[PDB]
């Protein structure tokens, strides 16, 4: 590589290349302690 | 051959080069940027005579949208390209004038208080000019520097004119707030809270990054007020509403007092018409000043689930329903305690009763859980006394439908408040939120506009930006460098109402939460739904406050505890650390790195210069400033859009190149047992509650569905780590 590292300078160039669930269970909640 | 039209008025042939060097500048010390990409997207329109303000003006919005994932730079960009674009309105030139000329001629001009030339001396100006670091302005990010243009800086109104840059902006905010402070420390505080806000160390409300040193004294963001079964209380609690209102605060009504609909009124001279009614005249007070009658003036209302209205109110959001019977143009808050989810677990029925019909069962609510347990029970039996039967399974189920449609009704586990709060539940309760829901301060009744008895609950705010700190030992400077500032500022403030300031110098309380949490976590390599940062959680958070409380502590001594205080638990020899949830002690095991029983002894005899130190806030405004993720919440992508007032602004997350993996956006995360889980743990060092605000996918549920039975699960989830209230409950659209 003769020249330095660098970003694209012109990135544009590549533009041109290319409902509720309403289920209720009793059994299943009463095993969680408050 | 076109001509342009320069700021001063001069005019000259256009010249590219002058758009070239400009770009080129801002675009110094940035990678993947490309100059090039502004001009040609700007797809500006040059036109005989044009301002070179109007230029300016386009290519700063062409850069702002280049803002991307693959090139944040741009973010950094935009914001040098902003702040160029201010000094020139500002000061007419890059270099800023004298920071003493800069005041004398606003003072003349009625832009700053004229105090600030009684305060300090011109041979003090010059002495604080040195303080100053006009080079901090480009540490700033276009989301910010666009939020202080339009909103934070002091401009006209009419003509748009700036007057001032974001570092003057600092440095009079924190002189003002220590200008009632000894000329031996005066300057001292000055110096240090100036580079503490300036390099985004603490973070101020909207209404103190504007206000301080401008002329007007009212500097609050909302307030809180009770109102009582009366006319009198009704019209003083809708002439309390606009008065703050035209002040631009958030309101946090409680009608909940207000007697049911068919309550028989004076022994039975009337009847009552209803809640409804009044409902309504509260709103039109909170949109007297609102433009339209639609938008501006947020005021959450709230109210006990077991009310016998309750299944009238919180369908009020709801569309279907003629205005006779609805309010979409306020938020709601229903009040919940432990019996109310003890029915609803064992699918057993709720008695609907009203605060006029049961005596003393409306107090017991949040003052004392047991006796609220006994009178229920006892009213239930009792036929003399109108109620209704419904199940607690359909009436959770009807709050979580319209909390899933409008997303707008909160949830308030007033037993925790007064389980673990300051306060003491017997003189002074917590039977009240804020719009947010992160305040929790007592309230009373007032018999009118002018009332004394009255007290109105009122909150100055602030945070810390984790994402600042090197380690939690920093708070120690932090803390007492913030409270002081709020503490004093509670002095320097007015107050419009009697209630208002009875409560302000009465237990001058203070809330102050956390900014950028997402990014702590981030840079620990944490999340929320596996909850391994339930143990940094808790050590983060466990210096936060006891820096606060340390902090109002020696404050105290030099300035004597507020004058309510015995009220508080504070007074008792109480510490967060004993009335927590011990159910917290199943989800961490973190233990106190802070010898607080020092901290114990230290309060017992000097109290505690506030009773409330500890906020978390949700802080959108605020932290765009700062570049961080908005208070806890996580961020909702890598590149969040904000779009305000006018135009949605592109706010990438903070130190994205090192942290892209890191991080869990919102939509991300399985469910909320684990945020929620993060919640509890800081609520157990919180004196206020925090904005937590529940989060559903329905891309992650069968049927494309949110199912009834995860609402609920969650819900009960977090009232299991003492979680006070629960804010909005974005839903995946
Ligand atoms: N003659 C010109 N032709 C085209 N663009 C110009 C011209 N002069 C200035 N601009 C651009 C450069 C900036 O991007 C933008 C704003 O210029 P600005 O510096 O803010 O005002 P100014 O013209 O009074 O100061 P300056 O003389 O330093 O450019 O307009
Ligand atoms: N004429 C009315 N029409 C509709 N509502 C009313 C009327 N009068 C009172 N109310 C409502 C307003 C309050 O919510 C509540 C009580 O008002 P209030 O003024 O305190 O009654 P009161 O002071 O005359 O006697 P009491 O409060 O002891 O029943 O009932
Ligand atoms: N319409 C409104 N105008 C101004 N402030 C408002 C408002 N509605 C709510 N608020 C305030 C009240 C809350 O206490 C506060 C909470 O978050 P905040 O971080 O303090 O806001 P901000 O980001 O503006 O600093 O926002
Ligand atoms: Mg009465």
């Amino acid at each position: 590589l003769p020249f330095q590292t660098r970003s694209n300078p012109i990135p544009w160039i590549n533009t041109w290349l290319v409902q509720i669930d309403s289920e209720v269970d009793t059994d299943d909640l009463s095993n969680f302690q408050l | 051959n076109l001509l342009v039209t320069k700021r001063d008025g001069s005019t000259e042939r256009i010249n590219l080069d002058k758009i070239h060097r400009v770009l080129d500048w801002a675009a110094e010390g940035l990678h993947n940027v490309s100059i090039s990409q502004v001009e040609l997207r700007s797809h500006i329109q040059f036109y005989d005579g044009i301002k070179t303000s109007d230029i300016h003006e386009t290519i700063i919005k062409a850069a702002a949208d280049l803002i991307s994932r693959d090139a944040p730079d741009y973010q950094y960009l935009a914001a040098r390209l902003a702040i160029f674009h201010l000094r020139k309105k500002a000061y007419g030139q890059f270099e800023p004038p004298a920071l003493y000329d800069h005041v004398v001629k606003m003072v003349e001009m009625g832009k700053y208080d004229n105090h600030l030339l009684e305060d300090y001396t011109e041979e003090e100006f010059k002495q604080m000019d040195t303080f100053i670091d006009h080079d901090r302005d480009m540490t700033f990010s276009y989301a910010a520097v666009k939020q202080l243009e339009g909103k934070y800086l002091v401009q006209n109104r009419v003509t748009g004119e700036i007057y001032e840059s974001a570092q003057f902006l600092y440095i009079l905010v924190a002189a003002c707030l220590f200008s009632n402070y000894p000329r031996e420390t005066r300057l001292q505080y000055v110096k240090r809270f100036y580079d503490a806000v300036s390099t985004f160390k603490i973070s101020l409300p909207t209404p103190i990054m504007s206000g301080v040193r401008t002329p007007t004294r009212q500097f609050s963001s909302c307030v809180l007020i009770e109102c009582g079964d009366s006319l009198d209380s009704i019209n003083a609690t809708s002439s309390a509403i606009v008065k703050y209102v035209s002040q631009r605060a958030g309101i946090g009504i409680n009608a909940g007092r207000i007697r049911a609909l068919g309550s028989p009124i004076r022994g039975g001279e009337a009847f009552h018409t209803g809640c409804i009614p009044f409902y309504k005249h509260f709103q039109t007070a909170v949109k007297s000043c609102s433009q339209g009658g639609v938008r501006g003036g947020a005021a959450t209302l709230f109210y006990p689930m077991w009310h016998l209205e309750v299944e009238s109110l919180l369908v009020l959001k709801n569309n279907r329903g003629v205005e006779g019977n609805r309010v979409r143009h306020m938020d709601y808050g229903v009040q919940i305690n432990k019996l109310m989810y003890t029915r609803l677990l064992k699918g057993e029925d709720i008695t609907l009763f009203s605060p006029s019909d049961v005596p003393g069962l409306y107090d017991a609510f949040f003052a004392d859980q047991e006796e609220f347990e006994r009178l229920y029970t006892k009213y239930e039996k009792d036929d003399s006394i109108r109620k209704q039967r419904v199940k607690a399974v359909e009436l959770f189920s009807l709050m979580m439908q319209e909390r899933a449609s409008t997303g707008r009704i909160y949830i308030q586990n007033v037993d925790h408040c007064n389980t673990h709060s300051p306060f003491d539940p017997a003189i002074a309760p917590v039977r009240q939120s804020n719009l947010c829901l992160e305040i929790a301060l007592p309230t009373k009744p007032l018999n009118d506009v002018n009332d004394e008895n009255g007290e109105i609950a009122l909150c100055t705010l602030s945070a810390f930006n984790l994402g600042a700190i090197n380690n939690l030992d920093e708070l120690e400077e932090l803390a007492i460098l913030a409270v002081r500032a709020l503490d004093a500022l509670l002095d320097y403030q007015d107050y419009p109402i009697p209630a208002a300031k009875r409560g302000a110098m009465g237990r001058r309380t203070l809330g102050i939460g956390v900014i950028n949490f997402a990014y702590y976590l981030a840079k620990h390599g944490k999340r929320y739904s596996d909850g391994s940062a339930n143990n940094l959680t808790h050590k983060t958070f466990e210096a936060i406050q006891y820096y606060l409380l340390k902090a109002s502590n020696e404050l105290a001594k030099e300035q004597g505890a507020c004058p309510w205080f015995n009220e508080t638990t504070y007074a008792k020899g109480i510490l967060p650390i004993d009335t927590y949830k011990k159910d917290l002690d199943t989800i961490a095991n973190e233990p106190l790195h802070y010898d607080w029983e020092a901290l114990r002894e230290s309060i017992k005899t000097h109290g505690l210069r506030n009773s409330t130190l500890s906020a978390l806030m949700p802080s959108e405004t605020s932290s765009q400033i700062s570049n961080a993720t908005n208070g806890i919440e996580p961020p909702r992508g890598y590149v969040s859009i904000k779009a305000s007032k006018d135009g949605i602004l592109r706010q990438v997350v903070p130190d994205y190149e090192h942290l892209h993996d890191a991080y869990e956006l919102l939509w991300e995360m399985p469910g909320n047992d684990g945020y929620l889980q993060l919640v509890g743990i800081m609520q157990k060092f919180i004196d206020q509650s925090i904005s937590a605000n529940t989060n559903y996918d329905p891309s992650r549920f069968p049927s494309g569905k949110v199912p009834m039975q995860q609402l609920l699960k969650d819900l009960l989830t977090a009232y299991k780590f003492g979680v006070k209230t629960l804010y909005y409950q974005n839903t995946r659209d």
